[PDB]
């Protein structure tokens, strides 16, 4: 259940709210790592929780809407969405 | 420095 090095759901969620908000953050491999989680979460369908992540990081990247931000929301909703097209048949409607 | 590649999330997500 490791994400950003955050091994707790607790520290996830407070880590990732750092990482959104304070970071210069490097290249989109970062917001492809959540993508992977998503991914691996729909394997395990531990979903109860990545909908938790999902629903927090639209929360965040909403509040921090800034250009690479901005862009991020629109990639990690949509990959999230296309894998669970792929497993679940069904788009995570977190608005 | 120059660390090559910089992550933070994939940094502390291999660094853990």
């Amino acid at each position: 259940g490791n994400l950003a090095g955050a091994v707790e759901f607790n520290d996830v969620k407070t880590l990732l709210r750092e990482w959104i908000t304070t970071i210069s953050d490097p290249m989109e491999e970062d917001i492809l790592q959540v993508v992977k989680y998503c991914t691996d979460l729909i394997e395990e369908k531990d979903l109860e929780k990545l909908d938790l992540v999902i629903k927090y990081m639209k929360r965040l990247m909403q509040q921090s809407v800034e250009s690479v931000w901005n862009m991020a929301f629109d990639f990690i909703l949509d990959n999230v969405q296309v894998v669970l097209q792929q497993t679940y048949g069904s788009t995570l409607k977190v608005t | 420095q120059s660390t090559g590649t910089e992550p933070f999330f994939k940094q502390k997500s291999l660094l853990l």
